[PDB]
RNA sequence: GUAAGAGCCUAGCAUUAGUACU
């Protein structure tokens, strides 16, 4: 599978009370972000 | 029990036959096997089957046959960049987009007002014409001997030759589509009026007009992009004169309103004055 | 309403434990040569089946305790036994992943229901429609044509071993109950839960049908409770709590509930009250270690007056009511209602 | 640790303990404690009845 | 804001122009109050609320979803509360014997068509045969209009299924994917928490195996 | 000599 | 549940009749209102209780071609059905035979309509621009 | 079918044939066991420490067929009674196939090669 | 214990709230919002700091935060 | 950075897929190191997705509900999280944990609307004595001291005991009401009725009387408590009868 | 004539009636509130981006009774358009066909100016509109979570 | 509200006559009748 | 010495849809 294109086996969150339309465009912002990271940084 | 299909792809009769055959093929996007119909639309036509599976057709409201969308008849890019929407997010994996697919057996298009940009860029009369013979191999190679028999089109293939290589995915989706590609260039060339040169002519030349259209009502229309400095008709031409205060909002007034705008029904053009 | 308000009505309007005779073990029958973990009464009322960890099930005469056939055809233990009342018919299940019918007129095995991927635990015959029933340790009940062999249905949604199984001709027409410790109410037709009942929180070892009323029995290691039907309303915890596994749970008529415990219990409540009108601990045969006790399966007999207990000593065990006892000779372990103020 | 969950064209595959056989059922007859055959009886006559005459023909006194 | 036939030349351009929102059919530009209809509306939709008469709030949507529409789902401590109203034997009494008759025969029949599906569908020795025959359907699309089918409204199809050559082997290899999530969970149900003494934390201490 | 023929309730169907 | 008014003693307020394999071109109901005749494009007709199952009891044969019409004679028991094989039968409702068969139309006999008031006389009127009128005896 | 469909190698249910019947009833066995474990925990016990228990089962069965009494100094009383009970289940049903497998040997009926090994 | 960590869940919420908000922003934000009901889910006009508030606050949480065969008898001189 | 980054995270990932279509369902651990990764990643529809496999496994872990609505809280993501909580609390009703930290959230956002109604939501549900008592201590945080009063008749009735009105008793006297607290008191016995009768119930009445300066109200107290209390419960009231003389 | 009221399931919201352009149709909506009429009364249309129906008590949505026990006659000016969200109006099956339906706008709908009798605007409450568009409906548009109407009256 | 998805489908029951002949006065000649009843269709 | 696989180059199975201009 291609597991940067899309999702693995994708599970959406499901609908709540509140409205998320502002926490997706967040979350597109962090990862368009391109900030240098060694691999220890990034595995921990 | 229907196929979902565009309307062009069902021809000038009222009546159609048309042959069902269950379990006739693999979508051709998900890989799934599915009941095909296959139809000839007219007596000019040849036969055209569906080419994916229905739910597959009816996610993305396009047709079964022509995987064009089903309220304008444009292809996906196309209607997708008119609805501004993310691209897909939809697995290309096929292990990937069954899994989707049996997850939404378990548990957007037909709300949105009609983008004028894609009725500006869709076709008036059905494209029949997509409903009609391949074109004969051996006429092309000239080796043909069936005569005008042939029940494949005698010519020669006129085509774009990084296009007649389309992906049915592709098409579905809206990746690298290059007839949507060549739409949207079209497109971006409408869209683009050129600015000239000079750049202090703040007038733009409103062409075409008709007379009912009276001078202040193309002042209601061409007040919202900027400050007119003046405005002046003249109906024996059936033009007008429109000049800002300001460079840019002549060009934003150029830029809304160069892919031939109707005030109040004309059909009007617009140029820089 | 509240915890406290209910309390409160609950002191008031409890149904009073209605007077049982208390039973007696009358009679153990040794055998088995492993743990006997299923009973079955054929409708008849004259003989039992008792299946074993030994893989074999042996039939047996109700009235004198004598075996009357053996029958081998298992390959590892019989967890499961059901005679049909409408055919000539017994079905056992095993640890085997194997479904059996056994036609009672050949004593042979003329059926084999094929398709369980680990141990079958449960099996439940519909008394009304010729299908049977399994769960087993791949968390599924799998509902099978008698006589195709065909597996109809899977009832998908368990996520442990499907410990036991109900099969009513009205809906819900099964109930599961499963190690994930809830208990599904199934809609036949559909293939699908109608409802998910997660009151337990151990797994559900034993289910039971009150006999007459619309209302089950389900049995934890932590408590017995009772519920409505069709939609698996809550009626009530036991007013007691036997304080083991309860691998089985028989109801009688005259509302006797048993429930038979891992550590070898035996405890006779009142059905409609709640109330533990006798408690028991077995006996183990001669040899047996104390530890080798529990108590794997129980059922009437037709009638009501006998309990035929299936155990981990290897005995088949006999209660029958001391019914020559009156309420004031012997009224057993005396109630005394909900009185308390609790949080539910 | 954890067991497989069994959950649920069709395959063309035939096995052959899967062919056609006892293709139809036994009920219960007349004689085979059918089940409207055995309203009719008091069973705990019968089994009162089988248990003394087993409890006290196998003590061998009256 | 002012009030009614009082706003005349007055126009709004920002949300704090409505007061608490409602736009105004008197003005004729585009309103937006609290920016409603800026382009599209998002996505996903949020679940609702419901309240009482008196106003006790409900969050059931959040467990009464996709599968669980349809069941039985007890998310309430009320479904915990022992209930003595319905433990007579009147109040616990089975469904009339021709309503039990109904639902046998409809899962008779359910069941029915399932087992001769598996039957029939999974046997190949089934030898196949001629056309299944044309059905009418009367088809009305969704756009018609006068140069959409010549300028007729409907369409009638004649479906004709094709036959299958019986020679023809099997047409689709099988594909494997990992079983979906499943049904929705279910609220658990559980009584109070009893407290593990540190007794009983230490009367369960394992101890190592040395092999 | 009852023929091939059975009623059952069933309501009218619509178009809307 | 909505409770309106049941007019019929039938058990619902719509019921289907189905078993026919052809168009069903006319229908008659009986004079004591207790019989259906059905005539189907497969030239035959089906005799319906209207009550208490709707059973299809009969199922008579005898024609060639498509039972356009179907009427029932004044008492009930004789049944007229008319067709496009040519031939208009008369036909015994209990029983199940048929009476009279008289085919002297040249093309399909379209309509047909028997005397309500008179004799057992019924007018029979086809493709050959001749209406006929046919006395029973 | 196979060939066109392709080998359909995917949760169908595989006997328990003369092969398997060993491991398959240990499979059970441990899974009876986990079954009791997870059943005998109170309730705010970390349910992991039923691998260490179905060690001391292993452990208690190589005891078991070695004769050598075992004693784990800290084991519950419950554990170890639920290792007895399921040890002794493990007994009765190697010993029992010991009887069997030693009358068809002594018979001469078929046995298998490694089964007179295992019987001796 | 849920005892020990619930009074520690109320050191953070007593502390949090002496380190985070103050008496008259919680009333000025009342005073801008009557309802205090039926309005569940849509989300409450506070200001944009709040946000990064719980989120700073349980990341200041965060700073205060052979081979395997040592490990097993370590567990048993432990026990032993 | 660029597509060097991109296909370490190909290989990451597929790596976590392996690993999870492994390991995943039979041993929990995995999806928290995956969801933590791509959480690491800033990848946040990918991180959700990897916390929704872990509870479309096994959503009876509150473990992994609290590090879901961690990872959503801890990055801003506040009506994400409030789903999260909702969900959690919707289908764990009997873990305080998750309502502790639902409030937690709300308040920590100066939300204490929304904090309330999630304590009204836990209160239908029923809680212990600590639920009750946190739904007071909120009120009072915010110095609303009619609405912790009538969390405080709420709580005493819901559970009727001495803990309850005693505590309800102490607020009074720490509130400013002193002929409330003495009302809390009496009302305790009426109300309370029976099972009033005991301890610690008479012992909090002597201790109230007496830092009321009432001491003959206090010498009554003592009195009718060791006639009411069954004399074996009278070593502890009686030596603390003699410490008040 | 000022400020009617309803109070849903999902909040409470307040319009105004407009006296002057529409002087039938407020008088039907007065009228109708103060009657009891539009309690329970689902809201059983609700499309995103569109509009929020209600007022039909059967649920259907196919009538809604009058105070003049019928139909009654529009009120389109040139005056009254559709320009935003939170304007109040009718809902009628062509021409000339109120009831007593309404929808609150939830966006400027143009393509309705001219068929639907607009007769006021939510002046308070804005909030449970924007909450109560945004609700979960069905493939017909139906909220799956019931919007009953608690409570309708003047004020 | 719709039967299909892009429109209503609904069975038909003709004589199979009426189906070939409408099919083939627009397929072959152009122009035909249009199968709703109302008028005839094309040039 | 198994014999497994990764890849490289070259490496003959399935498909019938789609190609515009005021
Ligand atoms: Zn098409
Ligand atoms: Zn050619």
């Amino acid at each position: 599978v291609d597991y940067s294109s899309e999702v693995a086996f994708e599970l959406k969150p499901q609908a709540g009370f509140y409205s998320t339309a502002d926490e997706e465009k967040t979350t597109r912002s962090m990862q368009q972000e391109f900030r240098p990271v060694t691999v220890e940084e990034l595995e921990g | 029990d229907m196929p979902i299909v565009c309307e062009t792809c069902l021809g000038p009769n009222p009546f159609v036959r048309m042959q069902r055959i269950e379990f006739g093929g693999t979508c051709h996007i998900s890989g799934r096997p599915y009941t095909v119909f296959r139809w000839r639309p007219g007596n000019d036509a040849r036969y055209k089957k569906t080419v994916i599976c229905q739910e597959v057709a009816k996610a993305k409201n396009v047709c079964q046959v022509c995987l064009l969308d089903l309220e304008y008849g444009l292809p996906v890019q196309v209607r997708d960049a008119a609805m501004g929407v993310k691209p897909d997010e939809e697995p290309q994996s096929e292990v990937g987009k069954e899994y989707k697919l049996q997850m939404e057996a378990d548990a957007s298009y037909a709300a949105g007002r009609p983008n004028e940009m894609l009725q500006k860029l869709q076709r008036s009369q059905p494209y029949y014409k997509r409903n009609q013979a391949r074109v004969c191999s051996f006429f092309a190679k000239g080796q043909c001997t069936r005569g005008a028999e042939c029940p494949y089109r005698h010519e020669l293939p006129t085509a774009d030759p990084a296009l007649a290589n389309q992906s049915y995915k592709d098409r579905y989706y809206g990746t690298n589509d290059p007839v949507a590609a060549k739409m949207l260039k079209r497109v971006d060339e409408l869209n683009k009026l050129t600015p000239p040169e000079d750049t202090s002519i703040t007038t733009l030349y409103v062409g075409g007009v008709d007379a009912s259209i009276t001078e202040d009502d193309v002042r209601d229309a061409f007040y919202s992009f900027g400050e007119l400095a003046s405005v002046r008709k003249m109906d024996v031409k059936s033009c007008a004169f429109v000049t800002y205060t300001t460079r840019s909002a002549a060009e934003k007034a150029a830029e809304e309103l160069g892919g031939n705008p109707l005030i109040k029904g004309a059909r009007v053009k617009l140029m820089w004055g | 309403n509240s915890s406290a308000a209910v309390s409160r009505r609950i002191a008031s309007k409890w149904p009073r434990p209605v007077w049982h005779a208390p039973w007696k073990m009358y009679r153990v029958i040794s055998g088995h040569l492993g743990w006997v973990r299923c009973v079955a009464v054929d409708p008849s009322n004259e003989w039992f089946a008792t299946g074993s960890a030994d893989r074999t099930i042996k039939i047996w005469d109700l009235a004198s305790g004598q075996l009357k056939l053996t029958l081998t055809g298992h390959i590892e233990q019989v967890t499961g036994l059901a005679v049909s009342s409408r055919h000539p018919y017994m079905f056992s299940c095993g640890l085997d992943k194997m479904v059996k019918c056994w036609d009672l007129e050949q004593n042979k095995v003329i059926r084999s229901y094929h398709g369980h991927l680990s141990g079958v635990y449960s099996i439940a015959l519909h008394p009304n429609l010729d299908v049977l029933m399994t769960g087993g340790r791949d968390s599924v009940v799998r509902v099978w044509d008698m006589r195709t062999k065909v597996q109809a249905m899977v009832l998908s949604g368990h996520d442990q071993t499907v410990c036991s199984l109900l099969a009513q001709a009205p809906d819900p027409q099964v109930i599961s109950g499963s190690h994930d410790s809830t208990i599904r109410l199934w809609d036949l037709r559909k293939g699908k839960a109608s409802a998910v009942l997660t009151h337990h929180k151990k797994s559900i070892r034993a289910l039971a049908m009150h006999p007459h009323e619309f209302a089950f029995a389900s049995a934890s290691a932590e408590n017995i409770k009772k519920w409505a039907l069709p939609d698996g309303d809550f009626l009530h915890n036991m007013l007691s709590q036997q304080r083991a596994i309860i691998n089985s749970m028989a109801i009688n008529q005259d509302g006797v509930v048993a429930t038979g415990g891992d550590n070898g219990s035996l405890w006779l409540w009142d059905w409609r009250s709640g109330h533990c009108f006798q408690q028991d601990e077995t006996v183990v045969q001669p040899g047996s270690l104390e530890s080798e006790g529990a108590l794997y399966d129980m059922t009437f007999d037709m009638t009501g007056s006998r309990l035929i207990t299936a155990e981990g000593d290897k005995t088949v065990k006999m209660w029958k009511e001391v019914e020559d006892a009156t309420p004031e000779t012997h009224p057993g372990l005396p109630f005394r209602p909900p009185k308390d103020i609790k949080r539910f | 640790w954890a067991p497989a969950i069994g959950g649920e064209k069709p395959s063309v595959q035939q096995s052959a303990k899967n062919l056609p056989g006892h293709t139809k059922l036994k009920f219960r007859q007349t004689g085979q404690a059918a089940e409207e055959e055995l309203r009719a009886k008091d069973l705990r006559a019968e089994l009162e009845a089988k248990e003394r005459k087993h409890f006290g023909k196998q003590s061998g006194t009256d | 804001p002012p009030p009614y036939l009082r706003r005349k030349g007055w126009v709004p351009r920002r949300a704090e122009d409505f007061g608490d929102g409602g736009a105004f059919p008197e003005i004729h530009v585009a309103q937006y109050p609290l920016d409603m209809g800026k382009g599209s509306t998002g996505g996903k939709q949020q679940l609702a609320i419901s309240v009482n008469e008196k106003g006790e709030i409900n969050y059931d949507a959040v467990v009464k979803q996709g599968q669980n529409k349809d069941r039985v789902v007890h998310s309430d401590h009320g479904a915990l509360v022992p209930k003595v109203d319905r433990l007579s034997k009147e109040a616990l009494a089975r469904p009339d014997e021709e309503d039990v008759e109904k639902t046998v025969a409809e899962t008779a029949a359910a069941l029915e068509r399932v087992v001769q599906g598996k039957l029939s569908s999974v046997n190949p020795t089934k030898l196949p045969g001629g056309p299944g025959g044309s059905t009418l359907i009367k088809y009305t699309p969704a756009q018609q209009g006068a140069q959409y089918a010549s300028g007729a409204g409907q369409r009638i199809i004649k479906m004709q299924d094709l036959p299958v050559d019986p020679l023809e082997p099997p047409k689709f290899r099988h594909v494997k994917v990992p079983r979906g999530p499943g049904s929705p969970p279910v609220p658990v149900l559980h009584s109070p928490p009893r407290p593990l003494t540190v007794k009983d934390q230490q009367d369960w201490k394992i101890p190592p195996s040395i092999s | 000599p009852g023929g091939p023929g059975i009623g059952r309730a069933v309501g009218r169907g619509m178009p809307a | 549940k909505e409770g309106i008014t049941r007019t019929s003693n039938l058990s619902a307020p719509i019921i289907q009749l189905s078993g026919h394999a052809g168009e069903v071109f006319s229908m008659r109901f009986s004079p004591d209102g207790q019989c259906i005749a059905s005539g189907s494009f497969d030239k035959t007709i089906f005799l319906w209780r209207t009550y208490d199952e709707n059973e299809n009891y009969n199922v008579i044969a005898g024609h060639r071609n498509a039972v356009l019409e179907v009427h029932w004679f004044t008492d009930g028991e004789a049944l007229l059905s008319c067709s496009a094989d040519k031939t208009a039968r008369c036909w015994d409702a209990e029983t199940g035979a048929p009476i009279k068969k008289m085919g002297e139309h040249t093309a399909v006999v379209n309509s047909c309509c028997p005397l309500r008031r008179g004799a057992k006389v019924f007018v029979t009127g086809a493709d050959d621009s001749t209406v006929k009128v046919w006395d029973m005896r | 079918a196979r060939q066109f469909e392709g080998r359909q190698s995917k949760g169908i249910a595989k006997t328990v044939t003369k092969q398997r019947i060993e491991s398959h009833f240990d499979l059970e066995l441990r899974a009876a066991v986990m079954h009791d474990i997870l059943d005998m925990m109170p309730e705010g016990v970390k349910q992991n420490k039923a691998r260490t228990i179905l060690q001391h089962l292993s452990e208690a069965w190589r005891c078991w067929k070695a004769n050598i009494p075992w004693k784990v100094p800290g084991l519950p009383a419950p554990v170890e009674n639920m290792i007895l009970r399921y040890v002794k289940q493990k007994a009765d049903w190697w010993t029992n196939v010991a009887h069997y497998n030693r009358e068809r040997i002594r018979r001469g009926a078929t046995v298998d090669k490694t089964v007179c090994r295992k019987n001796l | 214990a849920p005892e020990n960590l619930y009074q520690a869940h109320l050191k953070r919420a007593e502390a949090g709230v002496a380190a985070a908000y103050s008496v008259e922003d919680y009333e000025r934000a009342k005073a801008a919002d009557p309802e205090f009901s039926l309005k569940y889910g849509q989300q409450p006009k506070l200001p944009a700091a709040n946000v990064e508030k719980m989120v700073a606050e349980l990341q200041e949480r965060d700073r205060k935060k052979n081979d395997r065969n040592a490990h097993f008898n370590k567990k048993i001189q432990r026990a032993f | 950075d660029p597509e060097e980054l991109a296909e370490y995270r190909l290989s990451k990932r597929k790596q976590f897929e392996d690993l999870v279509r492994r390991v995943g369902r039979f041993n929990g651990g995995v999806w928290v190191k995956y969801a933590t990764w791509e959480e690491q990643q800033k990848d946040f529809r990918r991180a959700r997705s990897v916390w929704e496999r872990c509870l479309a496994i096994e959503y009876r872990n509150v473990s992994m509900w609290l590090k879901y609505a961690e990872m959503e809280m801890r990055h801003r993501f506040v009506n994400h999280a409030r789903n999260v909580w909702d969900r959690a609390v919707s289908l764990l009703p009997r873990i305080d944990q998750l309502w502790y930290k639902y409030i937690h959230m709300e308040e920590m956002l100066g939300n204490v609307a929304g904090a309330r109604q999630v304590f009204e939501r836990w209160m239908r549900f029923e809680p212990d004595h600590t639920g009750w008592m946190a739904y007071i201590k909120f009120e009072l945080r915010y110095n609303e001291v009619d609405r912790a009063r009538a969390i405080f008749e709420r709580y005493i009735q819901i559970l009727p005991t001495v803990k309850a009105w005693v505590r309800y008793a102490k607020f009074e006297m720490q509130n400013g009401e002193v002929g409330l607290a003495r009302r809390c008191y009496e009302r305790a016995v009426d109300e309370l009725g029976e099972d009033a009768q005991t301890e610690e119930f008479f012992i909090k009445f002597a201790e109230f009387e007496e830092k009321a300066r009432e001491v003959e109200r206090a010498r009554a107290i003592y009195r009718y408590a060791l006639d009411h209390i069954p004399k074996a419960s009278a070593p502890s009231l009686y030596q603390r009868f003699v410490a008040f003389e | 004539a000022p400020l009617v009221q309803i109070d849903t399931s999902m909040g409470s919201f307040t319009v105004e009636l407009y006296y002057k352009h529409a002087p039938r149709t407020c008088k039907n909506f007065e009228e109708l509130a103060k009657k009891g009429y539009y309690d329970g009364t689902i809201f059983h249309r609700i499309i995103r981006d569109f509009m929020c129906q209600g007022g039909d008590p059967t649920g259907t949505g196919r009538g809604g009774e009058s105070i003049y026990g019928g139909k009654f006659e529009d009120e389109i000016t040139r005056d009254l358009k559709h320009t935003g969200a939170g304007i109040l109006s009718m809902a009628n099956s062509g021409p000339n066909t109120n009831g007593s339906q309404f929808f609150v706008t939830l966006a400027p709908t143009p393509w309705l100016d001219g068929k639907h009798t607009i007769f006021g605007r939510v002046t308070s409450g804005m909030a449970v509109i924007k909450r109560l568009g945004n609700v979960q409906t069905d493939n017909l548009d139906r909220p799956v979570t019931e919007v009953k109407v608690i409570r309708a009256r003047p004020v | 509200l719709k039967n299909h998805f892009v429109g209503h489908v609904e069975d038909a029951h003709m004589h199979p006559i009426h189906f070939e002949q409408q099919y083939h006065n627009f397929h072959a000649l152009g122009f035909g009748e249009a199968p709703s009843g109302i008028g005839v269709v094309g040039k």
